[PDB]
């Protein structure tokens, strides 16, 4: 059941082949190849949006502009 | 099993090699997931903005996004929904999406008065976003992905959005 | 001079031609046409960015970088 | 000068100023290209969060050391300050585009800014790349050559205003580089 906690999977995909920051977070050893420089991280974290951040977004939204992608579908 | 326990898990090296043996099209699948997750802020913003510009009464004093408190909850919910869809695509399965995000969600939204036609439109704009990111045809593109066909993965993520739509409409 | 206040001019362009919500904030003289349904607002506002936004940009940057 | 915004631009108060109706009619003949100019400002400031976040994340994917433990965007505090500065600069550029004059940008944003960044160790090469990405975003929003269906405005040629806003970003680049 949807448990009302506002927690959801937080994914980070690190394709860091060639990255000079050495990997130190894996736990299952080495593949002996480029999987050793890549990682998928999954956490369960509460999603939160502050009221001040929502006020910033409303000031953008209220003028009925858009990004590059998509059709313009506003009638205002 | 590791991601199941979580839903942090840090899957790299041999564990990542193993992970890509148990999900279909593992390398393409992780490209597809990253194309959505790394662009999630613009996806949620564009979907809520587009919901509102098609129906500006949502931010009038009688609308369900009125007040910063309600707008914040709506932006949050868009991100929660996109996260569960993204995780469905990462796992290749809808079971956590159904159990932890969708089961009970319509009943909650009905009690709250969160407008289902508006919600369906936010979800539909997120779906269009995610399809274009998977196929790398959004206006912001990844530069150096090996060329090939990810229409199967784009169809699969479309199906996860459709489960959301069906549950809440 | 740059006064270190972190304030900037926040501009909001309200072109609300055809809008059923009546204009009220602007109380100057009327144009007698579509300019009465449109307005430029400006305000000196301290610009603030949240921890959540900073965390989101960090996560995006880690996911998009390669080497 | 835009007289209604005189107290806005000197940070003399926090009161909103409103230009509508006959004041707006007159504003669009005081500035040039008035309707297109206000459309151009609208398309930039309504996308401000994404322009700034894309510019800072792009600065960082080109130079990942910025969020290494020794980098100037490391920690939420430093990242928030950098995003905040990106928005402050974008907004002063938007005011130059609104008024058709760089004076407030030069006087209230750029004058003394490089000396502040020098004192703090805010890396000018990286700052210049954040500004150049924001510039590229603004030019694409203003001179957007997609079909009418994808535009929020009546189709026409806004390359002039795109060049103008480009020159305001170039004043930022020259001041801080
Ligand atoms: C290369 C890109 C980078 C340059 C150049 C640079 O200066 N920093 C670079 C990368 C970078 N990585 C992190 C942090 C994390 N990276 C991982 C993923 C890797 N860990 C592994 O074990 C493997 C594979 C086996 C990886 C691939 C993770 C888990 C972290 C920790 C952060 C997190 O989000 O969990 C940073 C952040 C600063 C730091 O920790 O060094 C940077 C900038
Ligand atoms: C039409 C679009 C709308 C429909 C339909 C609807 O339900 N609400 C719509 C618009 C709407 N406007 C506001 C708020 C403000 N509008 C202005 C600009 C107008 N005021 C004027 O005096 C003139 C011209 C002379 C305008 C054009 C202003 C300044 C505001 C106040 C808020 C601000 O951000 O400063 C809203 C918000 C809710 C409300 O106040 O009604 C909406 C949804
Ligand atoms: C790291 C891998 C990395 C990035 C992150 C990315 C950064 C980057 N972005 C551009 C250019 C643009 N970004 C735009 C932004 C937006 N468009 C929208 O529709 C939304 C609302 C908003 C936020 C995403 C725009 C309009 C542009 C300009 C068009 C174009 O794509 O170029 C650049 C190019 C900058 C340049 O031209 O100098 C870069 C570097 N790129 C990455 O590499
Ligand atoms: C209100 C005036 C208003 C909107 C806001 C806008 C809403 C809208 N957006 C789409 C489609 C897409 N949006 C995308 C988003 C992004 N692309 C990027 O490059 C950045 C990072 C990000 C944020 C802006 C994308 C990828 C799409 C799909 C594009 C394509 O298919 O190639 C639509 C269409 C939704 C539909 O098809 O059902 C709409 C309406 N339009 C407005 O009028
Ligand atoms: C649709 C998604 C894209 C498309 C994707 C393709 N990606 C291909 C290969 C490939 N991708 C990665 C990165 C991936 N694997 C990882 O483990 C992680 C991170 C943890 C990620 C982000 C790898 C390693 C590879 C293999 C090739 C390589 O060495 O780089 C791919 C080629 C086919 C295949 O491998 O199945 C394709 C088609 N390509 C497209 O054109 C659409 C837009
Ligand atoms: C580049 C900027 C755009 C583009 C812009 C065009 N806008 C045109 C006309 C137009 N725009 C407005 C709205 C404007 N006037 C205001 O007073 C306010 C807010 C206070 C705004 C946001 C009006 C009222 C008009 C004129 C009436 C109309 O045509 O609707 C326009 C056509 C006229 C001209 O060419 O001068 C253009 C070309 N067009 C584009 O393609 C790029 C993306
Ligand atoms: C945005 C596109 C919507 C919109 C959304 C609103 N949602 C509000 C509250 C709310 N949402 C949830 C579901 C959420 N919590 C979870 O734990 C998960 C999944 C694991 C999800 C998807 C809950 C349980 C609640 C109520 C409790 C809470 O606020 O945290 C809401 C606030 C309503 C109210 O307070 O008046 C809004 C505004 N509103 C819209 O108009 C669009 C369609
Ligand atoms: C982002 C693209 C940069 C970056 C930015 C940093 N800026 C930091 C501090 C700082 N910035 C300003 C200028 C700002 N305040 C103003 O009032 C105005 C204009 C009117 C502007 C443009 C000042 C005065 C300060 C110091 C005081 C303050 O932070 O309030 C900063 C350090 C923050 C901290 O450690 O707390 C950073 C990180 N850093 C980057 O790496 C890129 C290039
Ligand atoms: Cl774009
Ligand atoms: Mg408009
Ligand atoms: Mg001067």
């Amino acid at each position: 059941a949807m448990d009302k906690s506002a927690k959801a999977p937080q994914i980070t995909i690190f394709d860091h082949r060639g990255c000079s920051r050495a990997p130190k977070e894996s736990t299952g050893g080495k593949a002996g190849g480029q999987d050793d420089e890549m990682m998928v991280k999954v956490a369960s974290t509460k999603v939160t949006v502050s009221e001040s951040d929502a006020a910033k977004k409303l000031q953008e939204f209220i003028t009925f502009e858009k990004g590059i992608d998509g059709p313009f579908t506003s009638k205002n | 099993d590791a991601f199941s326990r979580v839903v942090a898990a840090y899957v790299g090296g041999a564990d990542l090699q193993a992970l890509k043996k148990f999900i279909s099209e593992g390398n393409k699948r992780l490209d597809s997931v990253n194309s959505i997750v790394s662009n999630a802020s613009c996806i949620v913003s564009d979907a809520v903005s587009g919901m509102i510009c098609e129906n500006p009464s949502l931010i009038s004093p009688s609308g369900n996004c009125y007040t910063n408190r309600r707008m914040a909850a709506c932006l949050r919910d868009g991100e929660i929904i996109l996260r569960y869809v993204s995780y469905a695509l990462l796992s290749g399965d809808a079971s956590v999406l159904e159990d932890r995000c969708l089961n009970g969600l319509k009943e909650t939204y009905s009690s709250l008065g969160v407008p289902a036609n508006s919600n369906a439109r936010a979800v539909s704009i997120m779906k269009a976003c995610a399809v274009a990111f998977v196929n790398n045809t959004a206006s912001q593109k990844k530069l150096s992905t090996p060329q090939g066909d990810c229409s199967g993965l784009a169809s699969e993520v479309g199906g996860y959005f459709d489960k959301v739509t069906a549950a809440i409409s | 001079a740059m006064d270190k206040s972190a304030k900037a001019p926040v501009i909001t362009i309200f072109d609300h031609r055809g809008c059923s919500r009546a204009p009220k904030e602007y109380t100057g003289a009327k144009a007698g046409g579509k300019d009465d349904e449109m307005m430029v607002k400006a305000q000196s506002v301290k610009i603030e960015v949240s921890t959540g936004t900073a965390e989101g940009v960090l996560a995006t940057s880690l996911a998009k970088m390669t080497k």
